[PDB]
């Protein structure tokens, strides 16, 4: 039962910065492939960035040039560096772990930006 | 005199077949009765022996 802890949400005004994070505490067979999904209330899931632990970037064009993600291989933790927030990009975000056996999802974090 | 008439033999009462059941239960409940299932591209195969 691999569990992902999601935190770093909240309410931030326009043009602010938010720092999300998800950590994998399970067995983690083989090198994994972290991911993130954005789903607005009434819309599908629009993935933000699904960088592998190695390479391939895999960045969407929705928020191109604003959002970056860092990797910490010491504990296999994940942090999101969100900047220049816009009310259009506010939705519920879920951390995604590909792993080798099966893929998992977080419990949900709320991001709301308005002015 | 003494004469030999027939031959007597004992017949088996019940037929018994046994192969060794000896093992553990088997990892099936964690597959069929699992709460969550993997996606159709991050495929979850569990080994059974
Ligand atoms: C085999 O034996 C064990 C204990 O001796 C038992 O728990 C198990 O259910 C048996 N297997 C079958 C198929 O009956
Ligand atoms: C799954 O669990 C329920 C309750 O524990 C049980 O009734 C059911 O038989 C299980 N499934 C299988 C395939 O045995």
């Amino acid at each position: 039962q691999v569990q992902l802890q999601e935190s770093g949400g909240g309410l931030v005004q326009a043009g602010g910065s938010l720092r999300l994070s998800c950590a994998a505490s399970g067995s983690i067979f083989s090198p994994n492939t972290m991911g993130w999904f954005r789903q607005a209330l009434g819309k599908q899931r629009e993935m933000v960035a699904v960088i592998s632990s190695i390479a391939s970037t895999q960045y969407a064009n929705f928020v191109k040039g604003r959002f970056t993600i860092t990797r910490d291989n010491t504990k296999n933790t994940v942090h999101l560096q969100m900047n220049s927030l816009i009310p259009e990009d506010t939705a519920v975000y879920y951390c995604y772990a590909v792993d080798k056996s099966q893929d998992y999802w977080g419990q949900g974090t709320q991001v709301t930006v308005s002015s | 005199g003494i004469y030999q008439t027939s031959n007597f033999r004992v017949q088996p009462t019940e037929s018994i077949v046994r192969f060794p059941n000896i093992t553990n239960l088997c990892p099936f409940g964690e597959v069929f009765n699992a709460t969550r299932f993997a996606s159709v591209y991050a495929w979850n195969r569990k080994r059974i022996s």
